[PDB]
């Protein structure tokens, strides 16, 4: 009752304390209906995406690799990339990262024990025990809706003034 | 059994005391609505969102009006028409509070048909007291019907001032004098 984050609105009644960034936030109820770890899984693969986006955005209206067609602002980016083929080579091994991901989530949700978003991609360790992947992952929580919404503010703007890294 | 404000007219069954600012002013029976959603926590909760509201409006076209627009802000007077001076240079900034008040409206919405369905919550309260001006008791019932009373006098004057700025074309205070 009295959710943490809205504290004049219920508890979402599915998110207790056992999730890692779990301030209470569902007003509209989106966990009532759909698997928990279905929507983790779903939040925590938009914020690596936004965060590799933000970031890429970013450099590469900085730096540009050799050759006439990285010369285009990263607005301008998409259709000379979707053109040239760099786009496809992305989207050929993203879809095979997807394929996997499909099994992955499958396998996580009938069962198995994997936690959502967890692909034990670990060369370095980075998170030693338990506490230390807690802090990471809200580390990695927090940080990647940030992202969502910087990419968010930086494309709005770069498309609504055709500026540079600046995008005000 | 008469109603304190209406001494010709029978109590409100609805309207014991507990509301501030109740006087029993209920000619129309309206308190007694129980359908489409809409009941005595519904009316006090939209009345309380009126008041609010009202209460913000009439300060901000008051202010804007005596002491001018912030720098960098369209000047005119009339703020039923200075709206469209500032949409027409800074149209994100609008677009930025509609999304915004949309937003919050759904969480209020949300709110008040949640604390109906599992009563722990007043009508029109949403825990915003960062400043503690409301702990104690005693004081909240007299803040309660402070804020009513500002309220419905701060409706009333700012539908007078959309009214005014709509028909008149004229500042608030330029229809005074
Ligand atoms: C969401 C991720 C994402 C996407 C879709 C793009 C898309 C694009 N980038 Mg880009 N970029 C990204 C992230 C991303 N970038 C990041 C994180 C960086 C920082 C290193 C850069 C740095 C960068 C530069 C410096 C340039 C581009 C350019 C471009 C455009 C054409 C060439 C190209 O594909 O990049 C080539 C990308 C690189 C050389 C660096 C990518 C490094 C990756 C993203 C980090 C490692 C992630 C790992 C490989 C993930 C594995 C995927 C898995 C499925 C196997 C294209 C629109 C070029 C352009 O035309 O600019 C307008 C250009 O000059 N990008
Ligand atoms: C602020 C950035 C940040 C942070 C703190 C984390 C944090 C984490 N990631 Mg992660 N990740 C990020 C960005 C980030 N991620 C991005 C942008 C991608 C897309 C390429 C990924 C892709 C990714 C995968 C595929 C996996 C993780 C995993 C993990 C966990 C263990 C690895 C670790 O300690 O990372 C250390 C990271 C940093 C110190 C960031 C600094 C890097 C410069 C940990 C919660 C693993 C996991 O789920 O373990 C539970 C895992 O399998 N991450
Ligand atoms: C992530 C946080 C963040 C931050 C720091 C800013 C920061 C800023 N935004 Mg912004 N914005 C954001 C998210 C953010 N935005 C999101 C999520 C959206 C919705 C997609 C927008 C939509 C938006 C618009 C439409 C505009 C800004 C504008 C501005 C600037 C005033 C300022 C630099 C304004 C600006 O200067 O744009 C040129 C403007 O007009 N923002
Ligand atoms: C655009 C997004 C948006 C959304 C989704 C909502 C959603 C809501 N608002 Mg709301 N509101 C918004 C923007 C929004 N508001 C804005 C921009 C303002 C001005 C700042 C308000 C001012 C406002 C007030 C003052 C009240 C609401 C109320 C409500 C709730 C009742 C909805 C209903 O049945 O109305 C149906 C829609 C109608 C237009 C019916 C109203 C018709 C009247 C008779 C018009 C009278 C005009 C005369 C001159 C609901 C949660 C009410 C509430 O919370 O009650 C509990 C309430 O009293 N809103
Ligand atoms: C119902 C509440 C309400 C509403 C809808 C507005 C609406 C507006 N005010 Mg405003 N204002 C209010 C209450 C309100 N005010 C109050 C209570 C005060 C006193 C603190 C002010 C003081 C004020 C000043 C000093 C100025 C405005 C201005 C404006 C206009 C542009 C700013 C903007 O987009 O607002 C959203 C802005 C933010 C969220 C920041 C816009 C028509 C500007 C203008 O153009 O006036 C002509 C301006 O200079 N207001
Ligand atoms: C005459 C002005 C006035 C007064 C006396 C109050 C009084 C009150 N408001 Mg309130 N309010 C007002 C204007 C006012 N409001 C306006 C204009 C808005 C719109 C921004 C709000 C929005 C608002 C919210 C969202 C909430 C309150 C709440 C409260 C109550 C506890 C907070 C408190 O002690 O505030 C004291 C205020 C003053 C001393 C005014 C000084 C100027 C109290 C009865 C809370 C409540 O009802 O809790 C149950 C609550 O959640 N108010
Ligand atoms: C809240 C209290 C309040 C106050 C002090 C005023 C005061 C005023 N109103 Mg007014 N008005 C109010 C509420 C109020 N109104 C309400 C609730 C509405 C309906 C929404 C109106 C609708 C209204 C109109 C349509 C007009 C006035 C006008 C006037 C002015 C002329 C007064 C008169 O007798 O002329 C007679 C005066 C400054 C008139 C004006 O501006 O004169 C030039 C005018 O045309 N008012
Ligand atoms: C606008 C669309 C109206 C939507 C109606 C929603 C509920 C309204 C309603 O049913 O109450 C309609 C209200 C409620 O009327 C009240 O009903 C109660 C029992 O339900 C009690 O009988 C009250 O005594 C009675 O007054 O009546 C009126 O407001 C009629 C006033 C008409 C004045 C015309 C001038
Ligand atoms: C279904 C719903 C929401 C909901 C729900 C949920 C989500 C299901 C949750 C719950 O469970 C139930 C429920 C029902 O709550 C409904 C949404 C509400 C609506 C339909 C919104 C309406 C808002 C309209 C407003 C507030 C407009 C005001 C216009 C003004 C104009 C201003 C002007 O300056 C302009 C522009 C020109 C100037 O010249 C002069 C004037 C004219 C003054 C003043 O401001
Ligand atoms: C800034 C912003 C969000 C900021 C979010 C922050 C800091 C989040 C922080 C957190 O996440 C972390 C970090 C960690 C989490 O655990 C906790 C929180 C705290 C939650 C959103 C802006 C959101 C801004 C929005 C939505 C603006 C919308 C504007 C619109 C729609 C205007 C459109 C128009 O103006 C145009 C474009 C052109 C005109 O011609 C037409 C019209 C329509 C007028």
């Amino acid at each position: 009752e009295k959710s943490k984050a809205v504290p004049f609105l219920p508890r979402p009644a599915a998110l207790d304390g056992s999730v890692v960034g779990d301030v209470g936030f569902d007003p509209v109820g989106f966990t009532s209906w759909l698997p928990l770890s279905y929507l983790q899984e779903a939040e925590i693969k938009h914020c690596r995406i936004a965060m590799l986006a933000t970031l890429g955005w970013i450099v590469a209206d900085f730096v540009h690799l050799p050759g006439a067609v990285h010369e285009v602002s990263s607005l301008a980016a998409h259709d000379v990339a979707v053109k040239s083929g760099a786009l496809a080579q992305i989207l050929i091994w993203t879809s095979i990262a997807e394929a996997i991901s499909v099994i992955a989530i499958s396998q996580m949700l009938e069962g198995s024990g994997r936690q959502p978003g967890d692909f034990k991609f670990d060369p370095l360790n980075f998170a030693k025990d338990e506490k230390s992947l807690k802090k990471m992952q809200l580390s990695e929580l927090k940080n990647g809706r940030l992202a969502m919404l910087a990419f968010s503010g930086i494309v709005t703007q770069a498309a609504l003034t055709g500026h540079a890294f600046p995008y005000m | 059994e008469r109603s304190k404000s209406l001494p010709f007219l029978m109590k409100p069954k609805n309207l014991d005391g507990s509301m501030a600012g109740d006087v029993g002013f209920d000619p129309l029976g309206l308190s007694e609505i129980n359908d489409v959603g809409v009941d005595l926590y519904w009316l006090r909760e939209a009345e309380l969102k009126h008041c609010r509201l009202g209460m913000m409006a009439a300060a901000g076209i008051l202010f804007v009006e005596i002491l001018g627009p912030a720098p960098g802000f369209p000047a005119g007077k009339s703020q039923m028409d200075v709206f469209w001076k500032v949409y027409a240079e800074k149209p994100s900034l609008i677009g930025a509070s509609l999304a915004a008040i949309a937003i919050l409206e759904v969480i209020s919405g949300v709110a008040t048909t949640q604390g109906r369905q599992n009563g722990d919550r007043a009508p029109g309260d949403y825990n915003f007291d960062p400043l503690g001006f409301g702990k104690d008791p005693a004081k909240f019932k007299d803040l309660q019907l402070k804020e009513v009373k500002n309220g419905r006098l701060a409706m009333i004057a700012a539908a007078g001032m959309i009214l005014q700025g709509v028909s008149t074309h004229q500042g608030a205070l330029e229809n005074l004098s």
